[PDB]
């Protein structure tokens, strides 16, 4: 293959590399981790109760 | 009869001859357009494999 296939393959690889990374992201978003570390409070919202 | 036919055969063939020299010299040109773009990287070696043929 020539060089330009290669490249424009691997630019193609490294965008759905990317891509699934952004997805990651918002995966890692539902398990909302505790940004800091201290003392927590109590939740001001049950199971069940649907958030934005 | 058989002296003009091998004249007009050999006037013939010089054509041919000439021709086929332009022609040859058409395939050299695109070879040599074949074999830059292969070293500077956007053809592969299946085109210029065919150039050569």
């Amino acid at each position: 293959v020539s060089k330009q296939q290669y490249a424009d393959a691997n630019a193609a690889y490294l965008q759905s590399k990317a891509a699934v990374e952004q997805a990651r992201i918002n995966l890692r978003y539902t398990k909302v981790l505790s940004p800091i570390s201290g003392r927590i409070g109590r939740s001001a919202v049950t199971e069940g109760a649907l958030v934005t | 009869a058989s002296v003009a036919t091998a004249y007009l055969t050999l006037k013939a063939d010089q054509a041919q001859l000439q021709l086929t020299k332009d022609t040859l010299g058409t395939y050299q040109k695109s070879f040599d357009l074949t074999q830059r773009s292969y070293d500077v990287g956007v053809a592969s070696a299946l085109d210029l494999r065919q150039a050569q043929t």
